[PDB]
């Protein structure tokens, strides 16, 4: 058939030596690099990471233990158990039989 | 989950109305900020989960991996740009195109309350994955590649449709909130056997379970560098998704048939790890070497314990990361030297010193160095199978040697050793490629210092 | 109590400092192995007052000061065990490696990855 | 491949190498030394080659019972302590050519005379491919030796690549 | 500008999200100031309490 | 383009109104049935989970 | 900064210094050198940010939940009260965590702070903390992933069932 | 006492008794041997030292290896599932009878 030859693999640096890798033409590739740079790592990463360290008590586990202490507390105080085996109090449950 | 949806949607507009020279910069500056805006979806409860509507909600399951879904397509938009630069606008417009359809439907896939909507949605990202792989692969048995993927799919996927219907009919409803409260036992019969396996083998042949997990090296080997990374990040983890989901409605059946699928997956650990030894293809190793970490999260979410449920979720997140760092690094030697063949490129380190540092980094979060989330998450695992049967640690031992063997051997054999004479054209790192390795590495070992927000509900 | 506790962190504080340095915000390529070498005299004399502190009174403690994790009943937390093994190891341990990053200095003198030999033995 | 000639020559050297490993000492391993060439000496003559070709195959199986299980290797020899050690120092001459132009800046002088090397492979390469197609039989070569240069201002043919290579201590 | 109106697209999409999102919490209101939970008597200048 | 449109919004505008006048019809059915067949639909009594058994599966 | 009930700790007893020797000892110069050197900017670093702190004093506060109906008072299948329930009962399951925490800490403190004789002196949080691990394990122990105030109290009511029996026979 | 060769452990060459006995037939192959391996070091040198040349240059060896390489199923599986089973029945009914330790075991 009639069909056009495998072109030749080009070298990004050999026209620009400078190439970020992201386009042929200069002004778009250092724009590809700058938005990558900022969005991908001033922001995202470096924002993200701090957004996630002061993330409101995640899912509770800070109350809980606050929690945990007053009840620990008032319980020794007034001679109770620390935690019951029931989770439930039996004398809302009726037994089959 | 609107404001997921539509910003991502107009990426659609975006694209077709940019300058032709923009589009890559706008598509990939504007997807960074919605997955910037992805962060607002850590606010979870101890207690209930994050129920924005009647269709879509957010836990500590689902939000972790969202946030890595919208994380992916700026990162596949880099890693693509270069192979494309030939393509002319309208089909490149067309491939991204592609990318941001695939991310609306698993933004929407990982929310969905109701398990038929979660279905369609779940099928719907067959078809840009399967267009990706067909119309931009380079190598003739791609199209082969699309046919078993698709029919491996649909082979399970339809008997899951009969399941979820029948359930629907008989229970009264799939919202997933109203399952967790009208749950009922599963007694034993056959014809809850065969609703088990319904309900199931659709989500083992996407992990993929061992045994039918043939389609994954071939689909790899075929796929674009951008359909391997959404393939082996996030495709593969809607059926761990799935999975943890669905198991919910299967107790206690799951007890005695887990069993074989316990079974295939310890055992073909062992044989998907082993087989890494002595693959020639580098994509191909990847591939076997996902096989081989996914069956760690079947066992997990089959044991269903909850340390094991914690285990899988981070080891979802850590491999997605790490599989697709892994694939960047592999596609960054092609566009070099365009071939795959491991033996065919070695001491590369002498050439690339920076590149083999990225290497180094993604060969040992690879092999799970404490204290990375893929030793969290595999530890977690290994911990909670040893109660299951103290027996499985030999198995688990044995997986974490050959895993550190092969993982150092793609090492040492591509990036060590002498350079090959006659291969000339390895020139310097591109700024590109160097800010696309980093920015899988960086969050993955950033979650070492906080790894509460990947270790899902059960945490 | 106060100086015990902070002398043996800074000891491994100060041990990191050369490792957080190549991210090049006061970074002296011209001698690096000089000042890896520096940091390791440095710590094993700081490491001295605390094992001085056991010799005497028997003075020993654990330091958990950051809450890494909590698994349901399971709680991670960085801690460290200032005890007898670890209060006569550490002076040791850096005792031997001073001599050898000062014997690395000359045995090692051509290589041109010195620096990231420093790193390494660090 | 091998000659009886260089046979027996190699088996000599090995024997002897083998020999020094036992005795280690320098006074020992010249009495010792002596004596293995004496052994040498008295079937120097032998005519019947089917005779020497049996001297040879005893001498081969006496050698591997008597040969040091751990004998001396040259630390750069293959095998040795040394072996391979510097490759990893060792850059190939391409990899200059991508050389940002500011790195080139700083050896203005080194990469001038590159340039000269670079003119001297191109204007040369045509002369050495015709002159190996002249000398190469119809059947291919049958062996892998090269010529040299037959006139004034060519070069041996495939030279670059032995000339231009790493050195030995490249770092 | 011609220059760079496509780049408000997105953003106008995340703030007409955001917008829907906001709407259909108006429609999900059945048990607002209900639950056991968190029901509890108004404050003087609150008419809801949430929204 | 304005055309293509408006006549969709147009006819999709009272398949809208037949779609859900025909929802409203089927309940209007099955209520009307429910009333006029109590005997078929009795109000159930309803336990507390205190009440009801249900047996345990340990996950162990 | 604690409460002393809950993380209690024994009142402290240090010997006095007894020198039986006339060197000098290297301690003591060493502390003195580490309060003026050490403690005191620190502590002047610290006085000052206090007081940056006093000009704008503001509250936080410890949340408090109303308690709802257990799922034991749950019609079958009515979720409206099923929810209530079960988000408390997942409340209360953190919470017990957190106790055994307490609990483990406690545990953990006597046995380095006791030394050489922990084996002896510990045996008070011994018991406490074998206890509650007991009641922790009843409760909670073998529910599975998919746990829920069902399941529990399935759970619960099986070990009545097994106790009732065993005190017939008997 | 003779060289006993193993899989893992071949002949030496000096050993071996078809290296002292090389007829006319046995120099011929050998001359074949070097022929064609002559021709390849050739074909490979005149790409390996061309200038011009930016590159992989392609080897159908290696191409044809891992194109032929590219081209104890159910017994360890039903072995493990008797395994694992076994185990687990065991361990089942000792907790029932209350018979196994666990004492502080309250993560799983
Ligand atoms: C020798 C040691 C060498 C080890 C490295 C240095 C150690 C430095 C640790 C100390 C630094 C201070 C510190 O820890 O910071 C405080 C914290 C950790 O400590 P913290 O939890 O106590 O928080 C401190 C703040 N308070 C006190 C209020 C709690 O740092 C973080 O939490 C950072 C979390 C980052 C994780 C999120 C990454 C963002 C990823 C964006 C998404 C895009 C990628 C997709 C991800 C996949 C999907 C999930
Ligand atoms: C053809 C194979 C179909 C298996 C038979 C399933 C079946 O027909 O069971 C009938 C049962 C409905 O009967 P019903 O009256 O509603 O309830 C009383 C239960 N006897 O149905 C049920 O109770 C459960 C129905 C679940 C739907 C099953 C879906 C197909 C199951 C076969 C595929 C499972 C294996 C998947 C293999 C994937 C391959 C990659
Ligand atoms: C088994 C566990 C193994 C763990 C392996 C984990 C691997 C991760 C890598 C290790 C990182 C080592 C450094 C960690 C210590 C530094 C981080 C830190 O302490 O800040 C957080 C701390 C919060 O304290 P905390 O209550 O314990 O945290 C609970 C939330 N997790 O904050 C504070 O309490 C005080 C913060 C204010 C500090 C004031 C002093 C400022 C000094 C100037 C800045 C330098
Ligand atoms: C009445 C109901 C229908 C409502 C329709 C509302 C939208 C109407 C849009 C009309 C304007 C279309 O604009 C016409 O098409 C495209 C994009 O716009 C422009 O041309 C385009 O070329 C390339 C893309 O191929 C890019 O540089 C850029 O996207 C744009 O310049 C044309 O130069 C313009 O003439
Ligand atoms: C990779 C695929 C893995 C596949 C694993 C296959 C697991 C096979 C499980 C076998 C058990 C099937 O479920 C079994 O069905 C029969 C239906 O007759 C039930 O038994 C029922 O029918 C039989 C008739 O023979 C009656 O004697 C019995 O009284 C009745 O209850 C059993 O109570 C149930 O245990
Ligand atoms: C709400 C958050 C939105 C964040 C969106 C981030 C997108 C960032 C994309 C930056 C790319 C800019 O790339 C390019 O830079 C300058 C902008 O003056 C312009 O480049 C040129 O355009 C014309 C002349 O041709 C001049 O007006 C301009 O001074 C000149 O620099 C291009 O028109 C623009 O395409």
């Amino acid at each position: 058939w009639q069909e056009d030859p495998e072109p030749e693999d080009e070298n990004l640096y050999e026209k620009n030596p400078d190439s970020h890798g992201y386009d042929k033409d200069p002004a778009v590739d250092i724009w590809n690099m700058r938005v990558v740079f900022f969005f991908g790592f001033s922001i995202v990463l470096v924002l993200g990471s701090t957004f996630v360290a002061y993330l409101p008590d995640y899912r509770m586990q800070e109350w809980a233990r606050r929690e945990a202490e007053r009840l620990v507390k008032y319980r020794e105080a007034h001679g109770l158990p620390i935690m019951e085996s029931n989770c439930f109090d039996p004398s809302k449950i009726q037994l089959p039989e | 989950m609107l404001k997921y949806i539509i910003p991502t949607i107009m990426l659609m507009p975006l694209t077709w109305l940019s300058k032709n020279n923009m589009i890559w910069v706008n598509s990939t500056a504007h997807s960074l900020l919605i997955s910037f805006t992805s962060l607002l979806l850590m606010n979870q409860f101890g207690d209930n989960s994050l129920n924005f509507s009647l269709l879509f909600f957010s836990d500590s399951l689902s939000t972790p991996l969202l946030i890595l879904t919208m994380w992916l397509l700026p990162l596949m938009l880099m890693a693509s740009q270069h192979h494309l630069s030939k393509e002319n606008l309208t089909r490149k417009k067309l491939f991204i195109t592609m990318l941001i359809s695939l991310q609306l439907f698993l933004i929407m896939t990982f929310t969905a309350m109701e398990l038929i909507l979660f279905y369609i949605l779940f099928e719907a990202t067959l078809v840009p994955t399967l267009i990706i792989i067909t119309r931009w692969g380079n190598q003739t048995e791609r199209l082969n590649a699309g046919l078993y993927f698709l029919f491996y799919t649909l082979a399970g996927s339809l008997p899951l449709l009969v399941a979820l219907i029948y359930i629907q009919n008989t229970v009264g409803s799939l919202n997933f909130l109203m399952l967790q409260y009208w749950v009922q036992p599963v007694h034993n019969s056959w014809s809850n056997v065969f609703m088990w396996l319904a309900c199931m083998m659709a989500f083992m042949v996407k992990m993929p379970l061992y045994g039918l997990h043939l389609w994954l090296p071939k689909a790899h080997v075929e796929a674009p560098i951008a359909g391997s990374m959404v393939l082996a990040a996030v495709l593969l983890k809607l059926g761990g998704y799935g999975m943890l989901r669905i198991t919910l409605i299967l107790n206690p059946m799951t007890d005695f048939m887990a069993y074989p699928f316990i079974m295939l997956s310890l055992w073909g650990m062992i044989m998907t790890s082993s087989i890494c030894l002595r693959q020639t293809d580098l994509k191909s190793l990847i591939a076997y070497s996902s096989v081989s970490h996914m069956a760690l999260v079947i066992v997990a979410i089959l044991i269903q314990t909850p340390w094991s449920y914690m285990g899988a979720t981070a080891l979802m997140i850590a491999h997605g990361l790490t599989s697709s760092m892994l694939f960047c690094l592999a596609n960054s030697n092609y566009e070099r030297i365009h071939s795959r063949t491991m033996i065919l490129a070695r001491g590369l380190q002498t050439l690339l010193p920076l590149m083999a540092t990225w290497w180094l980094l993604a060969s040992l979060t690879n092999l799970a160095l404490p204290p990375t989330i893929n030793l969290i998450g595999e530890l977690f695992v290994v911990m909670s199978t040893f109660s299951w049967s103290n027996i499985t640690i030999i198995l688990m031992g044995v997986n974490m040697v050959i895993t550190a063997l092969y993982s150092l051997y793609m090492l040492i054999m591509t990036q060590r050793g002498k350079y090959t004479y006659h291969i000339n054209n390895i020139s310097p790192s591109f700024t590109r490629e160097n800010a696309l390795m980093s920015l899988h590495i960086l969050p993955l070992l950033l979650l070492t210092l906080n790894p509460k927000i990947i270790l899902g509900p059960l945490y | 109590m106060n100086m015990f506790s902070s002398l043996s962190l800074v000891t491994l504080l100060l041990l990191t400092m050369p490792i957080m340095m190549m991210s090049f915000n006061t970074y002296k390529p011209s001698n690096y192995p000089l000042y890896v070498k520096t940091a390791i005299s440095y710590a094993f004399i700081t490491s001295m007052i605390p094992t001085m502190m056991f010799i005497h009174s028997g003075q020993e403690l654990i330091i958990s000061n950051w809450h890494w994790l909590t698994i349901q009943t399971l709680k991670l937390s960085l801690s460290f065990k200032m005890d007898y093994f670890s209060m006569m190891f550490i002076p040791v341990a850096l005792f031997v490696t001073w001599s050898i990053m000062e014997f690395s200095m000359w045995y090692m003198y051509s290589d041109p990855n010195i620096n990231k030999f420093f790193k390494y033995l660090l | 491949y091998l000659t009886h000639q260089q046979k027996v020559l190699r088996l000599y050297k090995r024997a002897l190498r083998h020999l020094e490993s036992w005795c280690i000492h320098r006074d020992k391993y010249r009495y010792f030394a002596c004596l293995l060439r004496a052994r040498f000496d008295e079937h120097k003559n032998e005519k019947d080659m089917v005779k020497a070709t049996q001297l040879l195959r005893e001498a081969e199986e006496e050698f591997w019972h008597g040969q040091h299980p751990q004998p001396y290797i040259f630390p750069e020899s293959p095998g040795g302590t040394s072996y391979e050690r510097y490759e990893c120092y060792k850059v190939p001459e391409w990899c200059l050519d991508d050389w940002h132009p500011s790195e080139k800046a700083m050896y203005p002088d080194y990469f001038a005379k590159r340039e000269q090397w670079k003119k001297l492979r191109r204007e040369s390469w045509e002369r050495e491919v015709k002159q190996l197609q002249e000398e190469t039989p119809v059947g291919g070569p049958r062996t892998e030796a090269l010529p040299p240069a037959r006139k004034q201002g060519d070069l041996p043919p495939l030279w670059w690549h032995i000339v231009t290579r790493p050195r030995e201590r490249p770092m | 500008v011609r220059d760079h109106w496509v780049h408000v697209l997105v953003p106008m999409g995340f703030v007409f999200g955001y917008y829907l999102d906001r709407k259909n919490d108006e429609k999900l209101t059945a048990f607002r100031n209900k639950s056991l939970l968190y029901k509890r008597e108004l404050k003087p200048n609150e008419e809801v309490t949430w929204k | 383009q304005l055309l293509y449109i408006t006549s969709f919004v147009f006819v999709g505008y009272y398949l809208l109104k037949r779609q859900d006048y025909m929802y409203a019809v089927r309940d209007h059915d099955m209520f009307s049935y429910i009333k006029s067949h109590p005997e078929d639909f009795p109000e159930k009594d309803k336990k507390t989970y205190g009440e009801v058994f249900e047996e345990f599966h340990p996950v162990r | 900064s604690w409460d002393k009930d809950v993380y209690p700790e024994p009142p402290r007893r240090t010997p006095a210094p007894s020198p039986q020797t006339s060197l000098p000892n290297p301690i003591t110069y060493l502390t003195k050198a580490f309060d003026l050197l050490v403690d005191r900017p620190v502590t002047l670093v610290r006085e000052f940010i206090e007081r940056q702190h006093a000009k704008n004093k503001y509250y936080y506060y410890h949340r408090e939940f109303r308690r709802v109906p257990d799922i034991t008072e749950c019609q079958e299948k009515d979720v409206l009260c099923m929810f209530e329930a079960e988000m408390q009962w997942r409340r209360d399951y953190k919470v017990d965590q957190e106790i055994v925490n307490i609990i483990q800490e406690r545990l953990k403190a006597c046995q380095q702070r006791e030394g050489e004789s922990h084996r002896q002196n510990c045996a008070k949080e011994l018991e406490q903390f074998t206890q509650v691990v007991k009641a922790y394990q009843d409760r909670y122990h073998d529910l599975g992933a998919h746990y829920s105030a069902r399941k529990c109290l399935a759970k619960q009511k099986q070990r009545m069932l097994a106790e009732r029996k065993a005190a017939k026979e008997a | 006492p003779k060289y006993e060769a193993s899989r893992l452990s071949s002949l030496p060459t000096t050993l071996d008794p078809a290296e002292y006995d090389i007829s006319s037939e046995t120099r011929k192959a050998q001359a074949e041997r070097l022929a064609i391996r002559s021709r390849l070091k050739r074909e490979y040198q005149l790409q390996y030292y061309d200038p011009s040349r930016r590159g992989v240059i392609e080897d159908p060896a290696l191409v044809r290896w891992t194109y032929a390489r590219s081209a104890f199923g159910i017994g360890p599986l039903v072995f493990w599932y008797y395994v694992f089973k076994t185990d687990r029945d065991r361990k089942e009914k000792l907790i029932q009878e209350g018979k196994l330790d666990r004492t502080f075991n309250i993560s799983y």
